[PDB]
């Protein structure tokens, strides 16, 4: 997660998920997803100066 | 609410709670603790032809909580099982008061030609695999 | 004897041969009396040691609580509540959720599982 | 025997192996 | 807590979508009532319900005070997105 | 007065009955033996069914656990002095002969359980304000009914339980 | 009837290109695994649960008929269709399907075959989870399960 907001990964399709109920990370990089950008919220506050 | 259950369709794998097979040599003296004083108090039953049965035991296991919702006896249930397989099945059961709804089944060998009589190497019914077939048969088809 | 004890004999759950590596099948040596097991593939056979080799119909116990582990804490996805009597150390902000599975459980109780390090552990209140 | 023995044994499934190794 | 007495006809979770919905109903109708005192008869808006046409109680709070329950083919809002509705809300939320 | 047979195997179905009543030592302070009333047991039920049959076995096995059971020493105390008599323990109408001590209160919440089923059922309804004109009650229900519709205007429908009326709202 | 009477434990999955629905206990001795060690271990990687065995256990007795590995890849070409009575043929058909055809993802070189065993076993794993009574049913509205 932090090599991915430090411009290493290509954030427009590599997409991380941790689940902890089914023990199961899985990773997706193929087309057909639709993403979208968010406010990133680190220590509930705003990380956005 | 006594109409009620004549008219419901009470399955039998309902009332049974569980099903276990067991390795009894002795039918008199058996090897569960607390199930043991029950099978041998009974002398009544003619235990005559029950010393080549089938070694194999096929317990199973009623639930209490299905008994008080659907208002079922234990006199009930004896009485319908021998008369749907046929007469070569045998019964028992224990009271209502103890630790658990238990019920034994075993079969009733003629003592006569029942053992390699005419050979035929074909084989009838194998007996680990005989009780597999009653009971997944009676647990559907059998009907209270 | 009585109706106080519980039932937990011991269900083995599979067994592994020494030259096959397969489930063996029971049966009965009419020449001894005895149970034993064997398959088919090979020769090999031995003793018995317990008797309940088959259970039908499952799901009766609390099912629920097992079948997970202790880092379900570690999603901020969670809330918290204020318990800190807990059974091992004190500590608070436990987490407490359901069950989510099929039957989704009947009993809406609660679960408090701790977060604080060096624990491991699971109860119910 | 593979093909001459599985399609008796799946029709039925009624016999025991100390009979087909005693054949051979 | 372990304490709450079901429904007699029902499971422990059909109990509770059903508590809920007495709860819901009695709060859009009690608001409703309000309204209808508060607004005279010189009021345009009423004299179109009272006439009779595409409008009667239901539709002045819908508007004014409270919509009420937007349940789905008579059951109630299910969960698709990982046990729950929305991700703007918690895990194990029952909020109206 | 103790009854007598020439059966054989009614000789042997009075000698096991006297063994229920010997577990526990109650008979020695009451003073009844236990082979007189084993004796007086079996007849009734002979008596009704004059037959050796399994039937004729059902009855006596659901007798003889009734009398080991330790933990209602109390039904047994009855029957070997003179609260119960002996030929009517065997003529049913008692449903199951094991209650007291704890037992019969789980059996007065048994009839009580399954009784309340029908009584709240699924829903409610009946809120209770409009005034119906057949019976001086207000027993009337709403439905809330017709949304959009066509040129019909909307109109909540208002149908009476009790004594059937149903009229509409405009 | 009176046979097995136990045909719901049963599986007989749909394989592609083939006409009738076979055993999946069978692919496994076809991927050179003959015994019930190993194909237990691609299923779950924790063994130790006795709730999971009651419906693997009845799956087992289905693979003491075929034990040879080469007896395998004959039963997986002879229900595709008949080449005369050459056994042999039948042998190579199921070696393309399997490593071409059958999972062309995870890899369709020759050894491949030890990779593409692990990839069944979860597939299996997890569809007795949600038959059992641990797992719910995948919604198919859902967007994030298309493309
Ligand atoms: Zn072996
Ligand atoms: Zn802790
Ligand atoms: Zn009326």
């Amino acid at each position: 997660r932090k090599l991915r907001r430090q411009m290493d990964i290509i954030v427009s399709e590599v997409s991380m998920i941790r689940d902890i109920r089914e023990r199961e990370i899985r990773i997706y990089t193929d087309a057909g997803r639709i993403c979208r950008p968010l406010l990133i919220v680190e220590k509930q506050k705003l990380l956005l100066k | 609410k006594d109409i009620l259950c004549r008219l419901e369709h009470t399955t039998l794998r309902k009332v049974t709670a569980n099903t276990a097979i067991y390795y009894d040599p002795n039918p008199q003296s058996t090897v569960v603790a607390e199930d043991q004083e029950w099978v041998n108090v009974y002398y009544e039953m003619p235990d005559f032809d029950v010393a080549r049965i089938s070694p194999w035991l096929l317990r199973v296991e009623l639930d209490r909580k299905h008994m008080t919702d659907r208002k079922l006896t234990m006199e009930q249930i004896a009485e319908k099982i021998n008369a749907g397989f046929g007469d070569d099945l045998n019964c028992i059961f224990n009271d209502d008061n103890a630790e658990k709804l238990v019920l034994r089944i075993r079969i009733m060998n003629s003592d006569e030609n029942k053992m390699q009589e005419e050979e035929e190497v074909v084989d009838k019914m194998d007996d680990d695999v005989f009780l597999r077939c009653i009971e997944s048969n009676m647990l559907t088809d059998m009907t209270l | 004897m009585e109706p106080d004890g519980t039932y937990e004999p011991g269900f083995v759950g599979i067994r592994f041969c020494q030259e096959c590596n397969n489930m063996l099948y029971p049966k009965e040596d009419k020449e001894n009396r005895i149970l034993l097991y064997a398959c088919r593939n090979c020769d090999y056979q031995q003793e018995a040691d317990n008797s309940c080799i088959y259970v039908n119909k499952i799901t009766h116990e609390v099912d629920e609580l097992t079948q997970i582990i202790a880092d379900v804490s570690q999603d901020p996805t969670l809330p918290r509540t204020e318990d800190h009597p807990c059974q091992k150390c004190g500590h608070k902000e436990a987490v407490f959720f359901q069950s989510h599975s099929a039957r989704a459980e009947d009993a809406m109780r609660l679960y408090y599982v701790c977060t604080a390090p060096h624990c491991g552990h699971r109860w119910t209140e | 025997a593979e093909e001459a023995e599985e399609e008796w044994e799946r029709r039925n499934k009624v016999l025991n192996h100390f009979s087909i190794m005693q054949q051979r | 807590n372990n304490e709450l007495e079901p429904t007699p006809g029902n499971t422990l979770r059909q109990t509770f979508e059903n508590q809920v919905n007495r709860i819901l109903n009695d709060a859009r109708d009690k608001t409703g009532s309000s309204a209808q005192k508060s607004l005279s008869e010189y009021n345009n808006f009423k004299s179109m319900v009272v006439s009779g046409a595409k409008g009667s109680k239901i539709n002045i709070s819908q508007v004014i005070a409270v919509v009420g329950q937007q349940n789905v083919e008579g059951k109630r809002i299910p969960f698709g997105f990982k046990h729950r509705t929305l991700p703007h809300f918690i895990k194990d939320d029952y909020g109206p | 007065r103790a009854p007598s047979t020439s059966d054989s195997v009614r000789l042997k179905c009075r000698e096991m009955l006297a063994a229920a009543l010997r577990t526990g030592d109650d008979y020695i302070a009451i003073g009844a033996d236990e082979e007189e009333l084993g004796s007086q047991i079996e007849e009734a039920i002979y008596q009704e069914i004059r037959n050796t049959d399994m039937k004729y076995k059902n009855r006596v096995r659901s007798r003889i656990s009734n009398l080991k059971d330790a933990k209602n020493p109390n039904l047994r105390k009855n029957v070997l002095c003179g609260n119960i008599p002996p030929d009517l323990f065997a003529r049913m109408t008692a449903e199951e002969m094991a209650s007291d001590e704890l037992k019969e209160m789980r059996k007065n919440l048994t009839k009580e359980a399954i009784r309340e089923h029908q009584m709240a059922k699924t829903g409610g309804t009946q809120t209770d304000l409009f005034t119906c004109g057949k019976c001086k009650k207000k027993n009337c229900t709403y439905t809330q009914v017709q949304t959009r519709s066509a040129d019909e205007p909307m109109t909540t429908f208002v149908v009476c339980n009790e004594c059937g009326n149903r009229w509409k709202f405009c | 009837g009176a046979k097995k009477s136990a045909i719901g434990q049963r599986i007989v999955a749909t394989l592609p290109y083939i006409k009738q629905e076979v055993p999946i206990i069978i692919v496994f001795r076809a991927l050179g695994f003959v015994s019930d060690r190993d194909i237990l271990e691609h299923i779950i990687y924790d063994f130790e649960d006795p709730e999971m065995m009651e419906m693997v256990k009845p799956s087992l007795d289905e693979a003491f008929v075929i034990q040879e590995q080469n007896v395998a890849l004959n039963f997986i070409g002879s229900r595709g269709a008949k080449p005369g009575v050459t056994k042999e043929k039948r042998i190579k058909y199921a070696k393309e399907v399997l490593q071409k055809e059958m999972l062309p993802h995870v890899g369709v070189s020759d050894f491949c075959e030890t990779k593409k065993a692990y990839f069944l076993g979860y597939m299996v794993h997890r569809l007795l989870l949600a038959a059992l009574g641990r797992r719910e049913l995948d919604d198919r509205d859902h967007y994030g399960n298309k493309r």
